RNA sequence: CGCGGUAAUUCCAGCUCCAAUAGCGUAAUUUAAGUUGUUGCAGUUAAAAAGCUCGUAGUUGGACCUUGGGCCGCGACCCCGUUACUUUGAAGAAAUUAGAGUGCUCAAAGCAAGCCAUCGCUCUGGAUACAUUAGCAUGGGAUAACAUCAUAGGAUUCCGGUCCUAGGGAUCGGAGUAAUGAUUAAUAGGGACAGUCGGGGGCAUUCGUAUUUCAUAGUCAGAGGUGAAAUUCUUGGAUUUAUGAAAGACGAACAACUGCGAAAGCAUUUGCCAAGGAUGUUUUCAUUAAUCAAGAACGAAAGUUGGGGGCUCGAAGACGAUCAGAUACCGUCCUAGUCUCAACCAUAAACGAUGCCGACCAGGGAUCGGCGGAUGUUGCUUAGGACUCCGCCGGCACCUUAUGAGAAAUCAAAGUCUUUGGGUUCCGGGGGGAGUAUGGUCGCAAGGCUGAAACUUAAAGGAAUUGACGGAAGUGGUGGAGCGAUUUGUCCUUUGUACACACCG
RNA sequence: UAGGAUAGGGGCCUACCAUGGUGGUGACGGGUGACGGAGAAUUAGGGUUCGAUUCCGGAGAGGGAGCCUGAGAAACGGCUAC
């Protein structure tokens, strides 16, 4: 059973203390490894395009996702980000503006795309979304 | 060990009434399962109750009526305000129309709504309903 | 039996002797004292009947009683009356 | 899933149990799980009986009989029919064969 | 439950209801104390004293009769033991348990035992310092 | 979760429809989460009870002491120990919050305002509640904690002594007084005693056949081993037979749904030593207790260091087979080891995969230990033993049943749980990475204890059902059972399964 | 203990003396992407998380240090030095 006595009040904290450390969000937010992330602790992060690359789905799946490498700006540290919404790998060219942001699950990586947990999201301060609908254009 | 006779007396009331048994003894006696027994009579829950004298622990022989669906005991004794008693009674009673939670106060042992009545606070002994 | 069958504050006599000694309504002992009365000479010299020491004649005669796991057995030749 | 109450074995109140070997393949099983069976036999097959009971100098001679209490291991019980696989309402059954 | 083992017997003596002397004991109560007096002067225990007052006397229980225990009687009169007699037996038997080690160095239970007689001889010497029926420093060794 | 391989309800579009709407989409924290659990989760098999016991701190601790009664009248009446807790009061800034009033046109607000119109008035309003803990004060004393708790050596009158001071005060004694002052003995615990009981432990001692070796004697061509062989032994007598001796292990049968032990474990005799449970008790103490961080004791097997021993068996090794291969399974010889002493090691599926203490709640028949009662027969020496029968306590268990619980298997506890609280220790939080790295500590070593993260993944896992498979054995209805898939009916079946594309797995 | 110093208590400092003081009721140390509070978000209840920011308190004026004036500053929209 567990402690009850009027007295155990620092025997129940104590040991709700030590357990919390079992449960997987309250470690993860209460370890200091999401500074060591690549967006410590950032929603969204700039970086370079360094090069164009094709990245083949998982099993099941048979595609070429085609997602992008970045170098990010705030920390040198290099990404792979995911370019959604066809034919906007061609509005990605090296050594460009991209503004990027999480792939939705928190560092997990998401769908059939392996090892990818980021999107880009604008590209040269336009978003990707403007691009597609031709609401907007690329600057030169 | 036997930490708490109340606690044996309720369990053992509340299996009896659950098995059908129209009598429960008690051992061992103690003022404050006396006082709970009172309570628990005056409230018509239970019937005629006998103390009998051993020399040593007393036994209480409870007469049982199948108007308990059950009586038990909170540990710790918490301590509980006049102004907790509602919180109190919305954890542990069936309804608000029916159930007793059953305090010790200076002004003696008491069920929760007579304790309101003199608006004397004091420690949980148990519930019955 | 049926407890329903029963008065739990005035049980059956009969039913009460069988129960162990501290299992009972009031416990009370099954032992007793007793006038052992021996072959020739006077000599009561009470004994418990449960006795755990050998009682012994008071004219240093032979032993009376014999201590056992229970009841003490009295020596041949011996009469007993409870007390 | 637990197949028998008592495990495959008879222990109870105890720690350790000394392990006899298998008379077939010489296997160390526990004294109280393995398959104890006592034979008592005739020295004489059922047929060489009346050839022996003829061939005797004694006219008055019991022909002597065997005794063997022999161990076995589960494997060795079970390929030797010893024991059968049964259904599971009938494992509860530990009555001797009727 | 048993202390220092799993054991759950309840075997024990049940005092009767009447605490007053059954009629048949006509025992003066002074000849009863002197009688314990005597028995503490060879250097018998109250324990011992209680065993023979019931079987080989009319006494079937001291504090029926005189209306005392056996060991306030004695302390009464000055006959009481400076070691209390539970601590006395048990220390006696550590001391028979270590003259055994000394001579058997491989008894390994019996080494067990005597740590839980021990245990047992210091709950009880705790008990008799807190109760102060011990030296404040007493001490056992 | 999935969609997309030519008929795409899912991509790219058009049309149409849907949700919200001047808004809506996307990328830490709360809720959901009873998935952190104090209320309120788990730990037999899903993750999880330490191998076992002792033990300090901590946590938790049996019952008992001024009650009745009537009267007046819900108050009252009558017959110089603390603390928690509770009650009331004072405080606890404003803003924020809750909330009274008030038609900023409403509202979010604001603290304004309103009045037939007024040289003014409504003293206009600008409330109130809440505010842990700690502090201060008031009443209460049931519950509980701590401190005491038979030199009470209690106190009170009279008679004294000494000192100080306008008779009084302080101090030390004698003699008088009172119900002289102690709860009971827990189906709590410790201790004592008694007759027992046990394969509990230590030491010494005895015995037993088997096995190996040796000695003697007989005999002569095989023996050994396997499915079959081969390695191996053998005319210098193998194997076999008889006798005798020595050595080292091992304690069959009896032997159990039996016993003892904290667990590990414990089975030849006798003797000694200390220990233990249960029973019995009108013996004793009187709460001394339960569980436990710290700290200890023991702890199978294997393993380590050294001595002895070394029968048998036997890791490694060698060889012989089998084999497609065979570093294995099978066979032969065997090293370390297996045995013992001293010192370490501290790990097991150390399992009941179920921590310990306590209460309650079904029935039944066996069995072991003790005790009580009743028996009528003993190759018996009146008792007593041995049987028989009836009870009580304690123990290992078993059977049936659900009125229970459970995911079920199943469990008489794994029950008395959303009608949730007896006490306490340890311990789990999807699956891997991982009992890994690193640090620390212990160990001669082997390793033990403590013990991550990065990263990865959508399941893993449990119980049960149907089918299929096995180099395993020999179709509705209605009703009934099951939470249910199902099942009964239908009497290939049973069984195992990690398969279900179903073993071509 | 005695001084000195300060607006004043105080190992605040000095001289002498003693050996103390804290700690599993966690001292000491480390981390904090830690100023504290009033409060904020979410909340059946219990709770979880946040609280740089307008009110209160504290602290700093590139980092240290030292001062003058003044009732009040170790001031920085004052000075002196590194
Ligand atoms: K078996
Ligand atoms: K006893
Ligand atoms: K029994
Ligand atoms: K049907
Ligand atoms: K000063
Ligand atoms: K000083
Ligand atoms: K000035
Ligand atoms: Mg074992
Ligand atoms: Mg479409
Ligand atoms: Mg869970
Ligand atoms: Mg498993
Ligand atoms: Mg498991
Ligand atoms: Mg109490
Ligand atoms: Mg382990
Ligand atoms: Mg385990
Ligand atoms: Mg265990
Ligand atoms: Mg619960
Ligand atoms: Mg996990
Ligand atoms: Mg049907
Ligand atoms: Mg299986
Ligand atoms: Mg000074
Ligand atoms: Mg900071
Ligand atoms: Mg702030
Ligand atoms: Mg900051
Ligand atoms: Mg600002
Ligand atoms: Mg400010
Ligand atoms: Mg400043
Ligand atoms: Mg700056
Ligand atoms: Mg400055
Ligand atoms: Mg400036
Ligand atoms: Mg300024
Ligand atoms: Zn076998």
């Amino acid at each position: 059973g567990k402690t009850r006595g009027m007295g155990a009040g620092r025997k129940l904290k104590t040991h709700r203390r030590n357990q919390r450390w079992a449960d997987k969000a309250y470690k993860k937010s209460h370890l200091g490894n999401e500074w060591k992330k690549p967006f410590a602790g950032s929603s969204h992060a700039k970086g370079i395009v360094l090069e164009k690359i094709g990245i083949e789905a998982k099993q099941p799946n048979s595609a070429i996702r085609k997602c992008a490498r970045v170098q990010l700006v705030k920390n040198g540290k290099k990404i792979a980000a995911f370019v959604p919404n066809d034919g906007c790998l061609n509005f990605i060219e090296e050594n460009d503006e991209v503004l990027i942001a999480g792939f939705g699950r928190k560092g997990h990586a998401v769908g059939d795309i392996p090892g990818v947990r980021f999107k880009v999201v604008k590209v040269s301060g336009v978003s990707l979304l403007a691009l597609f609908k031709e609401k907007k254009e690329k600057p030169r | 060990v036997r930490v708490s006779v109340l606690n044996d007396a309720l369990k053992s009331m509340y299996n009896a009434e659950k098995r059908g048994k129209r009598q429960v003894m008690i051992r061992p006696s103690s003022k404050v399962i006396i006082k709970f027994l009172i309570v628990m009579q005056k409230h018509g829950y239970i019937g005629e109750f006998e103390y009998v004298d051993d020399h040593r622990s007393g036994k209480i022989v409870v007469e049982l009526n199948g108007r308990l669906n059950k009586c038990g005991v909170i540990s710790p004794r918490f301590d509980v305000g006049v102004k907790e008693i509602e919180g109190w009674t919305a954890r542990l009673l069936p309804s608000r129309q029916f159930g007793y939670i059953v305090l010790t106060t200076s002004a003696g042992i008491m069920d929760h709504e007579e304790a309101r009545r003199k608006n004397v606070g004091g420690k949980v002994l148990g519930f019955f309903y | 039996v049926l407890q329903n069958d029963i008065d739990l504050l005035n049980p059956p006599a009969e039913l009460e002797k069988l129960k162990h000694k501290k299992k009972r309504l009031v416990q009370s002992p099954n032992s007793f004292f007793m006038d052992v009365k021996c072959q020739g000479c006077f000599n009561i010299t009470t004994v418990f009947s449960h006795s755990q020491t050998v009682v012994v004649c008071p004219g240093c005669q032979t032993v009376l009683c014999q201590p056992t796991g229970g009841k003490a057995r009295l020596t041949e030749g011996c009469s007993f009356r409870r007390k | 899933t637990f197949k028998r109450r008592n495990g495959g074995r008879n222990k109870h109140g105890r720690g350790h149990v000394k392990y006899i070997r298998c008379s077939n393949c010489a296997k160390c099983c526990p004294k109280d799980k393995a398959i104890k069976r006592f034979l008592v036999r005739n020295i004489v097959e059922q047929a060489a009986v009346r050839d022996v009971q003829e061939a005797c100098v004694h006219d008055g001679y019991v022909l002597p009989k065997l005794y063997a209490k022999v161990h076995h291991c589960v494997s060795c019980a079970i390929h030797a029919h010893i024991v059968r696989v049964r259904s599971r309402e009938n494992r509860r059954n530990r009555e001797p064969p009727q | 439950g048993r202390m220092h083992s799993r054991g759950k017997g309840i075997s024990s003596s049940a005092l009767p209801y009447k605490r007053t002397p059954p009629s048949w004991v006509k025992t003066a109560v002074a000849d009863v104390d002197e009688l314990i007096t005597k028995a503490a002067k060879k250097g018998q225990m109250p324990s011992q004293i209680g065993v023979l007052l019931r079987d080989q006397h009319g006494i079937p229980l001291v504090k029926s009769v005189t209306g005392s225990k056996i060991l306030r009687i004695l302390k009464a009169h000055g006959l009481a033991p400076e070691i209390p007699e539970d601590l006395y037996f048990l220390i006696k038997k550590a001391v028979a348990i270590r003259k055994h080690l000394e001579r058997n160095r491989k008894d390994k239970d019996s080494k067990f035992r005597l740590i839980l007689v021990e245990s047992r001889i210091h709950r009880l010497a705790r008990y008799y310092k807190r109760t102060k029926k011990l030296p404040p420093t007493w001490k056992y060794e």
